[PDB]
């Protein structure tokens, strides 16, 4: 299949918030045990302009406000209180799901033709230092229609990893079920072709 | 809530329900234009609003796609773009008093027409005069709201009428609200034709014993031909076989 | 002090074209209402365009399209091109602002004459000839029964422009003598000029507002047995 996918063996920066642009899509990578996660921003502008994404979620089920909101540099919650936002003008969506869960965190962000896809797997790993020498599937987990454009982003309260995609070519072998087990990449070394 | 204050109302994500609407009596003005009025279920329009007031008479008849008079200068009006409907009610004791009705009010002196889909509420002074009108009563000096005037008549035309607007919005995100329900029970170890949500095809529709992943719907063959498909009522996969055929 | 002036005292040839002009004197065209009515003479007023605010323009029934009426906010006025004329439109022109809620034609323009090539609403009484000392009763009958405030009643004079008395049929506009009085209800109204007094023999007209085309009563004269 040719699609969207992060190609192998590419090297992505390390961050310990910097702003962050999106070119197609967005590959998160993070380490559950900081637990200085759950917050994510999305949009093209910052002051009281076209619609912009929020997820965040305070201990319970995960809530996703498409409101229009006036952000702030790092605004900490909990220990509560709630002042990440300042004015909002109008609000068209809200998402209310279950809560999404030595564990790692892959995430994936595309937007295309309207629609936000959103896709996340929770692993648990042995290994501490860095990302281990394996090969894990994406379920999708997320699809919300909102039918704007996202050209910015920010992540909200150490330990994470960025990269970004450009379109490929894939094989995947699927098992006698219906997981993946493994991939391999054309536009690489001529075996791989 | 009156023609001067408009009030308005978004429906969120549900299953949009049509089709009791054409099917009660009660409607006597259901005319309007866009869409047909029998392919409600087959829409997918992103957001849909309604817009209430109980203006009175035959002062409904100038809701039309471009009108002008005292209804549509100064209060709700209705662009070339207005997708949607209108729907008129009946009026009665119900919205009625013999001392009278004196709570409502309409705009009848402005400056200028007011644009489609906007609503102006500033009531001290239309300055009809060059005079000053800071803020007392006299010549020149007018106040542009008046009370509706309603009592027990014929009722031909001095009813309070209750007249909402549905509008719809066209593309500017994906919409939710497109619920069909083509009320059919599942038929197996027979052939028939099936449009399992969106798939058509024929075949025989056996049991299966699979392991569909959750967020999969239908499998594939090493051909690209459909082989199983999930039926979303008891989240059950079933096998596809094609129609036996063969020479004589 | 407010004036309305007029100039349309040329004879018309047929097929030609006029052109009519109401002025102001204080009060801004642009923001309040504009009405035109024909005198009619031997018979009883009727409408003949009207322009809101905005400048949306509202004609009679019988007469569509061919009256171009326009509002010039530069030169403050209020024109009206006549295009080809035919016969039977012989009146005269009155133009006026118009409140029809509070105040049904408070202030009128002052008259013309046009010449040519060469709802029921009913008035009971009739002349009613009589002689100062008491009362007398006018008797104003509407077909389509409106409910409260939508009659009101002018006064008409001999080569003068007609003058409002009483507005909704329940308050007399500024300036009006105690004298005159106003009841009924439901389908007619009646009106009542106690003290009569050498400067109140005049017709005197009841029309209807807030619906389909102003009607006008056939007119009721005063006259001395
Ligand atoms: C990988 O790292 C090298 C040096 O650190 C850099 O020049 C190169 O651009 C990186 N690859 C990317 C950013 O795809
Ligand atoms: C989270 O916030 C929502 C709304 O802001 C509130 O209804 C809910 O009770 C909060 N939950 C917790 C655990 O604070
Ligand atoms: C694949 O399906 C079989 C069905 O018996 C199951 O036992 C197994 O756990 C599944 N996963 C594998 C083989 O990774």
């Amino acid at each position: 299949t040719q699609d969207l996918f992060l190609p192998f063996f590419s090297n992505v920066t390390w961050f310990h918030n910097p702003v962050l642009p999106f070119n197609d899509g967005v590959y998160f990578a993070s380490t559950e045990k900081s637990n200085i996660i759950r917050g994510w921003i999305f949009g093209t502008t910052l002051d009281s302009k076209t619609q912009s994404l929020l997820i965040v979620n305070n201990a319970t089920n995960v809530v996703i406000k498409v409101c229009e909101f006036q952000f702030c540099n790092d605004p900490f919650l909990g220990v509560s209180e709630f002042r990440v936002y300042s004015s909002a003008n109008n609000c068209t969506f809200e998402y209310v799901s279950q809560p999404f869960l030595k564990n790692l965190r892959e995430f994936v962000f595309k937007n295309i033709d309207g629609y936000f896809k959103i896709y996340s797997k929770h692993t648990p790993i042995n290994l501490v230092r860095d990302l281990p020498q394996g090969f894990s599937a994406l379920e999708p987990l997320v699809d919300l229609p909102i039918g704007i454009n996202i050209t910015r982003f920010q992540t909200l309260l150490a330990a994470y990893y960025v990269g970004y995609l450009q379109p490929r070519t894939f094989l995947l072998k699927y098992n006698e079920n219906g997981t993946i087990t493994d991939a391999v990449d054309c536009a690489l070394d001529p075996l791989s072709e | 809530a009156s023609v001067y204050a408009w009030n308005r109302k978004r429906i969120s994500n549900c299953v949009a329900d049509y089709s009791v609407l054409y099917n009660s009596a009660s409607f006597s003005t259901f005319k309007c234009y866009g869409v047909s009025p029998t392919k409600l279920n087959d829409l997918c329009f992103t957001n849909v609003y309604a817009d209430s007031f109980v203006i009175r008479g035959d002062e409904v008849r100038q809701i039309a796609p471009g009108q002008t008079g005292k209804i549509a200068d100064y209060n709700y009006k209705l662009p070339d773009d207005f997708t949607g409907c209108v729907i008129a009610w009946n009026s009665n004791n119900l919205d009625s008093k013999v001392g009278g009705n004196y709570n409502y009010l309409y705009r009848l002196f402005r400056k200028s027409n007011l644009k489609p889909f906007e609503r102006d509420i500033s009531t001290e002074i239309y300055q009809a005069g060059s005079t000053p009108c800071n803020g007392v009563e006299g010549f020149n000096c007018y106040f542009p709201l008046q009370s509706y005037g309603f009592q027990p008549t014929n009722g031909v035309g001095y009813q309070p009428y209750r007249v909402v607007v549905l509008s719809f919005e066209l593309l500017h995100a994906p919409a939710t609200v497109c619920g069909p329900k083509k009320s059919t029970n599942l038929v197996k170890n027979k052939c028939v034709n099936f449009n399992f949500n969106g798939l058509t095809g024929t075949g025989v529709l056996t049991e299966s014993n699979k392991k569909f992943l959750p967020f999969q719907q239908f499998g594939r063959d090493i051909a690209d031909t459909t082989d199983a498909v999930r039926d979303p009522q008891t989240l059950e996969i079933l096998d596809i076989t094609p129609c036996s055929f063969g020479g004589v | 002090e407010v004036q309305l002036l007029q100039s349309a005292g040329g004879l018309v040839q047929p097929g030609g074209s006029l052109r009519l002009s109401c002025a102001a004197s204080g009060f801004t065209v642009s923001a309040n209402y504009m009405s035109w009515v024909r005198q009619a003479p031997g018979k009883g007023l009727e409408w003949v365009s009207v322009i809101y605010p905005g400048g949306s323009t509202f004609y009679a029934d019988s007469v569509k399209g061919r009256f171009t009426i326009s509002r010039d906010n530069s030169k403050n006025t209020l024109y009206l091109q006549m295009n080809s004329l035919r016969v039977e439109d012989t009146a005269v022109y009155y133009c006026a602002r118009d409140l029809s809620v509070a105040g049904a034609f408070d202030i009128w323009g002052q008259g013309t004459l046009v010449t040519v090539s060469s709802i029921v609403l009913t008035q009971s009484p009739g002349t009613l000839s009589l002689s100062p000392g008491e009362r007398a009763t006018l008797s104003c009958r509407a077909s389509q029964s409106v409910s409260s405030s939508y009659l009101a009643w002018y006064q008409q004079k001999p080569g003068q422009a007609p003058r409002l008395l009483i507005y909704g049929a329940s308050s007399r506009a500024t300036g009006i003598p105690d004298r005159f009085s106003g009841s009924g209800s439901g389908t007619d109204f009646t009106l009542t000029i106690s003290r009569l007094e050498p400067e109140d023999f005049a017709v005197y007209y009841c029309q209807q507002y807030g619906s389909s085309p102003y009607t006008f009563g056939q007119g009721t004269k005063l006259e001395i047995k």
